[PDB]
């Protein structure tokens, strides 16, 4: 049944099997720290856009949704965050003019080094 | 060029001297027929008895007879 | 499956009448060689 | 050898001859159970 | 298939239990196709990869069938190539401007596009319609600004595209582009070629001979000759790419290639082999059957680094020799070049050009975009020449009325 | 001549299929049959020798 889609999903499932096998028997000889994981999910937790707080608080006190309610409730945040990035890539960001994505994208100004050290 | 053809119209004339079999005498490692020789013959399987039919015709177009 | 030994069974007179024989040699009655005489 | 094994053309082959086999072996199963 | 009755099939212990069972015939026709596909397959791949033993290099060459001339290293050569079509670095944009036209009839990327707005200007009639948006019109006149000539420009959107409307038609209908539905990029391949192999639908409407096999006769003899002798020129033009693809194919992996094109403007033929760079020949090329045929980086490090340092054992002062070999040594041995490099001299063609680009910085505006090319003929002069002739043909018809 | 004229898949197939039926499965009932000696016999003693083997 269309083998040209079957190669790729054999070749996932082999990858993904890999990592969560081998994560399995990592955290058994080593047990995972009982308090920094919440480290992790802290680190997890800088990494979300900032379209998404307006949910996540409303799922801490109960109000979010059942199940589906909130399927739909994740989509509308993620669709303004992707109109806000096609945004920030053509006509630029929040604060920086034509000139700046022009001198971003032609790489002019080095990542500054004098000021990290 | 002439020197490396006259060496295989040698071989060639000397395999038309042979011109048969008049003076080779019958040779007991070697009979005529390649099955005596490696000891062929049929099994159980594969032999339909519709097949002796088609048999005939092959033979029929090895000897020349034209008839088919 | 069951369906062909259907098959075979309406065949198996056109088989082979050879029977195998289960001999014994340790039965009361088995009869040595020598046992037989006369010949 | 392998961009010659998954040609385009080996691949459609493989796969009628891998849905006809499936099938036969299927309707192997229904007609000996239903027996 | 009920194809073993018969009186054909009598004596086979098998045949008979397929008379009984039907399934058993299915599997047995199955596999015995299945089987026969296995054979060309097995067979396939050793006539595929059986002949890579027998291919021998001519080994002055190393294969390429061409050496050098050095004297064209440092009224040309006589000895060495004719040069090729796309070395006339002054026709290059022209090229790729016909290039560029004829494979926009082909491009099929669009087709969605067009194809609706094709459906929405035949049909005219459903207009399943919702509610229109919510319009900002234009700037009034009189406020001179950038901003204003971008929103007037804009806004007059309908009447213009009804004006491009109205002299050309939809492409589909001029046959400017390809047919409405010829090709599908999943149904088949032979259902695709039937469908281009129709009516002349692989070539483009300059080429197609229908446009012109009405009209032709004594005033010029040409319209259909000069037609017929362009479309040659475009085959040839493909099968030369395709001849190229195969080489790059071949050259991919370390075989040798399978065309062998004539040498070119700085090289000449290799006189041990004619040209012919490798061939066949019946013994099996040890070199290739046990994997030896690349040589072992080090080793040409080797012989490279000894062949760029000539050594001299003798002295100058023995041997009276005060100047290094050469001829005419004498005259030889009698600006700012050291601070700003050398001046290239390839790019002469195109300093008119840059000059204009620096005498009317508004035509950097990023609305306009011009076709491209360098001469008089194409691109910004064109431009420039057209704005200039016409302001002049308006200030002329201002004063006459 | 003696490699090429060997038996193909087909026949191959045929004589290991034949013994898989006729070497073990025919003999057996053979045994079977005279352990409890048309199609009504057929039936009967395939589901005699079905239920108690
Ligand atoms: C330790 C003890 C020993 C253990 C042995 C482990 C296996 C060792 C050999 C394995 C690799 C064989 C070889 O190198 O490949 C040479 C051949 C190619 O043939 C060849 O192909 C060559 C061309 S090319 O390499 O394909 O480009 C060509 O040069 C050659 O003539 C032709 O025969 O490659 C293959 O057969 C291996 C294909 C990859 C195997 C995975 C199969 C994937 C499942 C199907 C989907
Ligand atoms: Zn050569
Ligand atoms: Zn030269």
């Amino acid at each position: 049944p269309r083998l040209a889609a079957v190669m790729p999903d054999a070749v996932y499932a082999l990858v993904q099997g890999t990592h969560k096998l081998g994560e399995y028997a990592h955290d058994l000889v080593f047990p995972p720290t009982p308090e920094d994981l919440r480290k992790l999910e802290q680190q997890v937790n800088a990494t979300i856009p900032r379209e998404f707080d307006r949910v996540r608080q409303r799922y801490a006190e109960g109000k979010i949704a059942n199940d589906e309610q909130l399927s739909s409730e994740l989509e509308d945040a993620s669709f303004n965050w992707y109109r806000r990035q096609l945004r920030t890539s053509v006509v630029g960001a929040t604060d920086e003019e034509l000139e700046d994505v022009a001198v971003r994208k032609l790489r002019l100004e080095p990542p500054a080094l004098q000021a990290s050290l | 060029a002439a020197v490396a053809a006259g060496w295989h119209l040698a071989s060639f004339a000397l395999n038309l001297a042979f011109w048969g079999v008049e003076g080779m005498p019958p040779d007991r490692y070697w009979p005529t027929s390649p099955r005596i020789r490696l000891q062929i013959r049929p099994g159980r399987y594969g032999n339909m008895d519709g097949g002796q039919r088609v048999y005939m015709d092959y033979l029929a177009r090895s000897e020349g007879v034209p008839l088919n | 499956y069951r369906r062909e030994m259907l098959h075979v069974a309406s065949k198996l007179n056109f088989r082979t009448p050879a029977r195998e024989v289960r001999i014994d040699t340790g039965s009361p009655d088995f009869i040595k060689w020598d046992d037989i005489n006369g010949i | 050898f392998l961009g010659w094994l998954l040609a385009p053309g080996r691949l459609e082959f493989y796969e009628k001859a891998a849905c006809v086999a499936i099938a036969l072996r299927v309707l192997g199963i229904v007609i000996a159970i239903s027996t | 298939m009920g194809q073993f009755y018969s009186r054909e099939f009598d004596g086979d212990p098998y045949v008979d239990l397929m008379r009984s069972l039907p399934e058993r015939e299915l599997v047995w026709w199955a596999q015995k196709v299945i089987w026969l596909a296995e054979g060309f397959t097995f067979v396939d791949h050793f006539a595929r990869t059986y002949p890579r033993l027998l291919q021998h290099k001519c080994q002055r060459c190393k294969g390429a069938g061409v050496m050098t001339c050095p004297a064209c290293l440092g009224g040309g050569c006589r000895v060495c190539g004719t040069a090729c079509a796309w070395d006339a670095e002054s026709e290059w944009m022209e090229r790729w401007g016909e290039w560029e036209s004829r494979l926009a009839y082909y491009d099929k990327a669009t087709g969605p596009l067009m194809d609706e707005w094709y459906e929405d200007v035949l049909n005219a009639g459903n207009l399943e319609e919702d509610t229109p948006p919510v319009e900002d019109d234009p700037p009034g006149p009189e406020v001179t600004g950038r901003w204003a000539e971008h929103d007037r420009a804009l806004h007059k959107d309908k009447k213009r595209m009804a004006a491009l409307m109205r002299r050309w038609g939809h492409p589909y209908d001029a046959d400017a582009n390809l047919g409405y539905q010829i090709v599908d990029p999943t149904a088949s391949m032979g259902e695709n070629v039937w469908n281009m192999a129709q009516v002349y639908n692989s070539l483009p409407p300059e080429l197609n001979p229908l446009r012109t096999q009405h009209l032709a006769d004594r005033g010029g003899g040409n319209t259909q000759a000069a037609v017929e002798a362009a479309r040659s020129a475009f085959d040839a033009q493909v099968v030369m790419e395709a001849a190229l693809l195969q080489n790059l194919e071949a050259a991919a992996q370390d075989l040798p290639k399978p065309h062998r094109l004539p040498p070119t403007a700085g090289t000449v033929a290799c006189n041990e082999c004619g040209g012919a760079a490798w061939g066949y020949s019946f013994f099996p090329n040890t070199a290739v059957m046990f994997g030896l045929e690349r040589p072992f980086w080090g080793d040409t490090l080797a012989r490279l680094s000894k062949y760029w340092n000539p050594t001299q054992v003798a002295d100058p002062a023995r041997t009276g020799q005060l100047l290094p070999y050469g001829e005419g040594g004498l005259r030889r041995l009698l600006a700012l070049e050291a601070v700003v490099g050398k001046a290239p001299a390839t790019t002469g063609r195109y300093r008119r050009d840059l000059e204009l680009l620096l005498a009317h910085p508004e035509l950097r505006d990023g609305a306009l975009r011009v076709p491209g090319g360098w001469g008089p003929e194409g691109g910004l002069q064109t431009y420039l020449r057209g704005q200039q002739e016409e302001q002049a043909r308006m200030q002329r018809r201002r004063d006459l009325a | 001549f003696s490699t090429i004229t060997q038996p193909d898949t087909d026949l191959i197939a045929r004589q290991e299929k034949g013994t898989l039926f006729w070497d073990i499965w025919a003999d057996f009932l053979v045994t079977a049959a005279d352990y409890y000696n048309e199609q009504n016999s057929l039936i009967e003693n395939i589901s005699n020798d079905f239920d108690n083997l």
